[PDB]
């Protein structure tokens, strides 16, 4: 629960809401990563 | 066991010359001493206070301080000999000149400020500039050094320069433009800067046709809105500036010598300096008598001055009465009763405004 | 004393024993380029 | 044997420590005091204290009277003339060998030259 | 004195700047293994030296063998590495 | 020689060689205006209004047009009722952008307005100078301000005087002038503004002294050497001191009574309050940017943040081994900084439980903290055998900027309001003023006594520095000698003495005036 | 009055170190946290035995694997903890890793963590 | 101050040329005014006497000594039990004179606002009374001080 | 002293 929120409200009842060079990298990174994905499996 | 209350004490053994050992002093006691013995005393709860440790560089010698006589003052080769006058310190005999305490910039901004703003030519472009230097005293936020100074040309001009009217209407401006800027501390200089306003307020000479009438009535209402501004911001820190004002002012108001124009800046100070209860409970009593001892005469002259005078008076006292503030024929009566307190030339103009809060407001105090 | 996982220690022994063992106690220098690439 | 019920007869069941006492070491602690708590709760917790405070008396009188070859054990200096009259006086190696029973070390040396 | 690094190093800028230089590594990588131009022997996958492999993912510097390349003499450029990757597993 | 060992260093790592602010900021000016005057300013405030609401209405911006018709709609409720009935094309409309408004002024007063929108000009001025430039017309006239028992009022009802062409044209003067009782320049008036203004600019410090200053002290009694800590709320209206029995105690300043938000709280009279909860000593307390939030920080190796509108603790922050020595807000109060026994520095945010940067570096306890004022790097002292300042990037976490040079305790850390110097003091006695780009010292200060300077502030313009010390001293401090016209530093301009109270809290308000605290002692 | 010495040289010690005041029982109870250190470590060297410098060490080292993780010491000095410096940085690189939260100026100030973080209905 | 148009604490006992002008001529010499209820003044004990005297509250009697209950009483009955008794035995060896026990209370006390009274001191003995008079129920007649201080601790 | 002056 990364995105979980609650709020100040001092009307509630404890204060709070709760809402309710070849192969330059830039052009290969992904092929390059993939292959090297695969090696460690 | 180490957070007792009790004293520590020591007993010396020997074990020969020499060779003493310490041992830590005890002895048995009954239950009936611990258990039956008083309670220590209880301090007192905890509070703060507050005074001044220092006003404007200088140690006040009040008993919270401590005393002169129980390091503080540079004393090597580059220290400055005038840093010794800044503390206020009675030993010294440095006295030092205006050049030793204030930098050259700040001399010639000073010159060039007041070169602009008293200037009187016609032109645009001059009044432009007094605009910007007015602006500049306004805003500036390094004019710390510069505020007695300030305070005593504004005093020494309104002194020298009386029958000039814009020397003071240009005053006036001046003291609005400085204790409007947000850096200032002006606490202690509040009263100061209380007796130039007051002056150009109620001086029975102002200047030296018409246009000379408007003038001087809008300096003193200039002056009298100054004075409230005053009064409500350093009322507190001076705490005998209101009662001060408000009797000097009810001083001059209840004096049938006095020419309608002190009279008009009279009610007008009473009105900015005391307040809404101040003018119910001081001025409404008396001015059934007011009315009959000296609106009538004037009111029976013929002059056009005369009758320009008249109606200010007039008008300032209804709006004095209208600050307290700010049901069909029965209200009618209620109005009536006015007339008969506050007399017939200010009870007409009152009753004629139709009111129902302030036609209460005045009766409240018919007893008095 | 200075305290560590025992994992780090473990890894960390083992990675110097195959170093030591492919470099030949640092007499052969195996990450040597010939040429310009 | 309910809480409910033993809460409501806490009437009968209040120790002899004083409510400043309790009302002190809660808000050391961390509780504000019996205006906001509880008044029954900080009862039961100072009865609680005294409970322990008496098992721990029990002992170490326990531990006195089996005491009455034969020195002190070192390590629990103390006293002075030593009383008087045949009285059971609370020393220092009593209440030592005691509260060693609950984890607690009282030593401290005797001498120090 | 020295010229400083960018805010935010990338790739181009420094295969831009420092083109005409041999590379700091190369490796070959093999179906079951991998090993360095000049090795004569081989680093398996599921070795420690697996470790090296992770970087290559990440773009960091080896730190855990940085004794071993200083001794080798390795080049760096602006404390970066640029390494050559051979792939024989397709 | 260090230098020898960075250049080969650093050559072998291959270096080469919207309108509703507008409209508050309007407000808020005429408000703080001579009485005199606000009868003719508050004529300003209608059209600014009517014609900003429109403009969105034309850029398809209908929320924030009902939003601003609905929060201003109270200002009028009583008088444009029907126009405003009538605003929630129509002819009127029409009529209004054929038309342009016309507002009659006063020469002096427009000036006044002209100035005071240049000076803040982009807080909202610009807004409000060009709605009067597009939709609006000031007639400006050299007579007196107009008022219904002024001077101008009086004397044209007696003398039955006719009504100005000006002035003729939703209140206008006409109705105090009847008997039922020029044009413009902007843009250029804005030139010729900036053009005098520019002319009164001070450009230097030749010869004289520093600068007088006025200091208010807060003395506490009966505290018996339990207060750890003190603190002082953002407008000088509330102060904290943390004890050493775990609780935490707050007053109001001026003796008032402080207010709860819960129903049977309601209308209670008490000026001081106790917060309880800690269950050791307490070592740190900072307001939030009137505060609402207090952040506390204890022994026991806890965290809590606490409710000043119902007084009670919201979270507890645990990521802490051993006990915590310093928490502060950062500068404008979501983000904050922690640090303590374990060596670490920790930055959280109030909205996740878990830190969300760690900070690591320091080889000993850490003794002081401190912020930059904008809000993206801290700033941490250690002591004991590593006395040096880190400076500490928050975006990525890593360690920018190295000071050295205390060999004793550091007890306090001050970054400058304009971002560029940094200030620390020690148990020496020694203040040390310090340029944060290069890294080098600018120069030491010296004259306090023996055992700790707690508490250093800067003033608005960074020029000056007030120090308090627990030799029962309070010092302040030139940051930069003036030009020569042709055991204490000569750079000191005032010291103050008290009687028998350390001082724990210092801090310069907006004026040359300075608020200090501290504890009685009278054996 | 009578006074053991080791009490005046602590009480001197501390006043070398800047200390202005103490309390009177802080010397005895120094003197009494030596006697029972002294104590525990011998006993403890007894067992692994005449006592040789030997297990006298070895008994230090063995109480130094649960107390006195502390003190002042600097680089890769054993103290706020003991933690090595590498293990700390680590977890640092992997906490610093993640973006910074994204805040709307309209939650600064106000917003909190989720409920199961709060103190809600506590009373 | 003498005609009682003001209230302030410039005066000796508060803590234990000559111009013919009016002071708005001479504006650098005025000092601002304090609040009266925050001014630092000392009474004659030496002791700062607070201003606001409609928040203090005053300590209940019988704060500082313990309750009443069925359990607080019966130890007294048996403390008191043991005391004649042992007085008997006196008697009986003869063929020597004990005092009843009472606890003493406090000087009445005032708070400023709601809150527990902070004393350790008072706090700490109320407690080693309370110890001692256990350790007296527990059979002990005599005692040693360090040991009641490290068991109170 | 208000109240005083309005009591009649």
């Amino acid at each position: 629960n990364w995105e979980d929120y609650t709020y100040v409200d001092p009307s509630r009842p404890d204060g709070i809401a709760i809402p309710s060079w070849e192969g330059a990298e830039p052009e290969t990174s992904d092929l390059l990563n993939a292959v090297l994905d695969s090696c460690l499996a | 066991g180490y957070e007792s209350t009790r004293p520590l004490r020591y007993g010396e053994a020997s074990l020969g010359p020499g060779q003493p050992l310490f041992y830590i002093d005890d002895e048995e006691v009954d239950f009936e001493k611990v258990i039956n013995a008083p309670l220590p005393k209880v301090p007192r709860d905890m509070t703060f206070t507050a005074h001044w440790l220092a006003v404007e560089g200088v140690q006040p010698s009040i008993p919270q301080n401590p005393t002169t006589a129980e390091d503080l003052l540079p004393k090597g080769p580059g220290a400055n000999p005038a840093l010794a006058a800044l503390a206020g310190n009675d030993n010294v005999s440095f006295r030092p000149s205006v050049k030793h305490v204030i930098s050259k910039e700040l001399i010639l901004y000073f010159d060039k400020i007041q070169a602009a703003i008293l200037d009187d030519d016609p032109d645009e472009e001059k009044m432009r500039l007094r605009q910007a230097a007015l602006e500049s005293v306004r805003s500036d936020p390094g004019l710390h050094q510069l505020l007695p100074y300030f305070v005593n040309f504004i005093t020494n001009q309104v002194t020298h320069h009386l029958d000039d009217l814009f020397i003071l209407r240009q005053m006036m401006e001046l003291a609005e433009a400085v204790v409007q800027n947000p850096t200032l501390f002006i606490d202690p200089y509040a009263s100061a800067l209380a007796a130039p306003v007051l002056t150009c307020l109620m001086s029975r000479k102002l200047g030296k046709i018409d246009s000379t009438l408007r003038e001087q009535y809008s300096l003193r209402e200039l002056a009298a809105s100054l004075l409230s501004m005053i009064a409500r911001k350093y009322g507190a820190s001076n705490a005998l500036l209101r009662p001060k004002l408000t009797r000097t002012c009810l001083k001059h108001f209840l004096d049938p010598t006095r020419p309608p124009a002190v009279l008009f800046g009279a009610i007008s100070g009473v009105a900015a300096s005391g307040g809404p209860e101040a003018v119910r409970v001081l001025v409404l009593p008396n001015l059934k008598t007011f009315d009959s001892a000296v609106l009538q005469p004037l009111r029976e002259k013929a002059g056009p001055v005369a009758e320009l005078e008249y109606e200010m008076l007039v008008g300032g006292i209804v709006k004095a009465v209208q600050s307290i503030v700010g049901n069909g024929a029965d209200l009618t009566r209620e109005g009536e009763q006015v007339i008969e307190f506050l007399g017939p030339i200010v009870g007409q103009r009152i009753a004629q405004l139709r009111n129902h809060t302030l036609n209460r407001s005045i009766l409240e105090v018919r007893h008095l | 004393p200075v305290f560590a996982p025992l994992k780090r220690q473990y890894q960390l022994a083992r990675l110097h024993e195959q170093l030591q063992a492919a470099t030949n106690g640092g007499r052969t220098n195996i990450f040597k380029v010939v040429g310009f690439g | 044997a309910s809480l409910r019920e033993f809460l409501n007869k806490m009437d009968d069941y209040a120790p002899i420590i004083p409510d400043a006492v309790t009302n002190y070491y809660m808000t050391r602690a961390g509780l504000p005091p019996p205006p906001q708590t509880d008044i029954r709760l900080a009862r039961l917790l100072a009865l609680a204290t005294q409970k322990f405070i008496a098992d721990i008396a029990a002992d170490a009188y326990q531990y006195s009277r089996i005491r009455a070859l034969g020195i002190q054990r070192p390590g629990y200096g103390g006293g002075g003339q030593g009383g008087s009259q045949n009285r059971t006086v609370l020393t220092m190696e009593d209440l030592g060998m005691a509260v060693s029973e609950f984890g607690v070390n009282v030593k401290r040396s005797e001498f120090y030259r | 004195t020295f010229d400083a690094p960018p805010y935010v190093i990338t790739p181009e800028y420094i295969l831009k700047k420092f083109a005409g230089h041999p590379p700091s590594l190369i490796v070959h990588l093999y179906q079951n293994h991998f090993r360095f131009d000049q090795q004569e022997g081989m680093f398996q996958y599921k070795s420690p030296m697996r470790i090296f492999i992770e970087h290559l993912r990440n773009r960091t510097v080896p730190h855990e063998i940085m004794e071993y390349l200083i001794q080798g003499g390795v080049p760096f450029y602006e404390g970066c590495l640029i390494v050559q990757v051979f792939d024989h597993r397709t | 020689n260090l230098n020898q060992i960075v250049t080969d260093y650093l050559k072998k790592k291959g270096f080469t060689r919207k309108y509703l602010k507008a409209f508050l900021l309007l407000k808020n000016w005429i408000d703080n205006n001579l009485d005199i005057y606000k009868f003719e300013l508050r004529k300003l405030l209608w059209p600014v209004f009517v014609y900003s609401y429109l403009e969105l209405v034309s850029q398809g911006y209908v929320d924030d047009a009902k939003h601003l018709l609905e929060t201003l709609r109270s200002h009028f409720e009583a008088v444009h009722q029907d126009q405003l009935a009538l605003l929630d094309e129509n002819h009127t409309t029409r009529l209004y952008r054929e038309n342009k408004y016309r507002i009659p002024l006063n020469q002096s007063l427009s000036g006044n307005l002209f100035h005071f929108l240049e000076r803040e000009a982009d807080n909202g001025g610009a807004t409000i100078i060009y709605i009067l430039q597009t939709h609006c017309s000031v007639e400006t006239s050299a007579r007196g301000p107009i008022e219904p028992y002024s001077f101008e009022a009086i004397y044209r009802r007696a003398r039955n005087l006719d009504l100005d062409e000006a002035d003729a044209h939703g209140v206008t003067n006409r109705d105090v002038l009847d008997t039922s009782a020029r044009a413009r320049d902007v843009v250029m008036e804005m030139q010729k503004v900036r053009e005098n203004r520019d002319r009164f600019v001070i450009e230097g410090r030749t010869g004289g002294i520093g600068i007088p200053v006025s200091a208010c002290m807060f003395t506490f009694h009966n505290t018996l050497g339990t207060v750890s800590c003190m603190d002082f709320s953002n407008d000088h209206k509330l102060v904290a001191v943390g004890t050493m029995d775990s609780y935490i105690r707050v007053w109001s300043l001026d003796g008032k009574p402080l207010k709860s938000a819960l129903e049977n709280e309601k209308n209670l009279k008490v000026n001081n309050r106790k917060l309880i909860g800690h269950s050791g000593p307490v070592y740190g307390v900072s307001f939030s940017d009137s505060s609402k939030l207090l952040l506390s920080c204890s022994a026991d190796g806890q965290i809590r943040l606490w409710s000043l509108e119902i007084w009670a603790c919201l979270c507890i922050y645990k990521a802490h081994d051993g006990p915590v020595f310093r928490v502060l807000w950062g500068p404008h109060g979501h983000y904050f900084a922690s640090a303590g026994w374990d060596k670490t520095v920790r930055v959280f945010t109030q909205d996740h439980a878990s830190a969300v940067r760690i900070m690591v570096g320091h080889d000993t306890s850490i003794s002081a903290l401190a912020w930059h004022p904008n809000g993206t790097y801290v700033f941490s002292a250690s002591d004991e055998m590593d006395k040096s300042i880190r400076m500490w990037s928050v975006i990525t976490g890593n360690c920018v900027r190295i000071f050295t040079g205390h060999t004793h305790y550091i007890t306090a850390l001050e970054c400058a309001h304009n971002g560029k110097i940094l200030a620390s003091a020690d148990t020496g006695g020694n203040i040390f003023i310090w340029d944060i780009e290069k890294g080098t010292l600018i120069k030491k200060c010296r004259g306090h006594g023996k055992g700790g300077i707690p508490s250093l502030s800067f003033s608005a313009e960074s020029n000056v520095l007030v120090s308090g010390g627990l030799d029962c001293t309070v010092r302040v401090w030139d940051i930069e000698l003036p030009a020569d016209p042709n055991q204490i530093t000569p750079d000191q301009i005032s010291a103050f003495a008290t009687k028998k109270t350390p001082v724990l809290k210092v801090r310069f308000t907006r004026m040359n005036l300075i608020v200090a605290g501290g504890c009685y002692d009278p054996e | 009055s009578p006074r053991p010495r080791d009490a005046r040289t602590l009480e001197l010690l501390l006043t070398a170190q800047g200390v202005t005041s103490f309390e009177p029982r802080v010397s005895q109870l120094l003197l009494d946290f030596a006697y029972r250190h002294t104590a525990a470590v011998l006993s403890d060297a007894l067992h692994l035995s005449s006592i040789t410098a030997n297990a006298v060490a070895l008994a230090i080292s063995s109480r130094l694997g649960y107390q006195f993780r502390g003190g002042g010491g600097g680089y890769y000095g054993g103290g706020g903890g003991g933690a090595s410096k590498d293990w700390m940085l680590e977890l640092a690189r992997e906490r610093n890793k993640v973006a910074l939260p994204r805040v709307l100026p309209s939650e600064w100030g106000v917003r909190l963590p989720g409920e199961r973080f709060v103190l809600s209905g506590v009373s | 101050e003498a005609l009682g148009l003001i209230k302030t604490a410039y005066s000796d006992s508060s803590v234990t040329a000559d111009r013919a002008v009016p002071s708005y001529y001479e504006p650098q010499t005025i000092i601002p005014d304090i609040d009266p209820k925050l001014q630092w003044v000392e009474d004659g004990e030496g002791q700062v006497i607070n201003q606001f005297e409609d928040m203090l509250q005053l300590v209940p009697p019988g704060h500082f000594t313990a309750p009443s209950s069925r359990l607080t009483r019966r130890i007294d009955a048996n403390i008191r039990q043991m005391q004649e008794t042992r007085k008997l035995c006196s008697k009986i060896g003869v063929i020597i004179q004990t005092h009843p026990f009472v606890e003493a209370d406090i000087e009445p006390h005032y708070i400023s606002g709601e809150g527990p009274v902070m004393a350790g001191e008072v706090c700490r003995s109320a407690l080693q009374r309370s110890v001692a008079k256990i350790f007296y129920h527990a059979g002990f007649e005599e005692l040693q001080p360090s040991a009641l201080d490290c068991i109170t601790d | 002293a208000i109240e005083s002056f309005k009591r009649p």
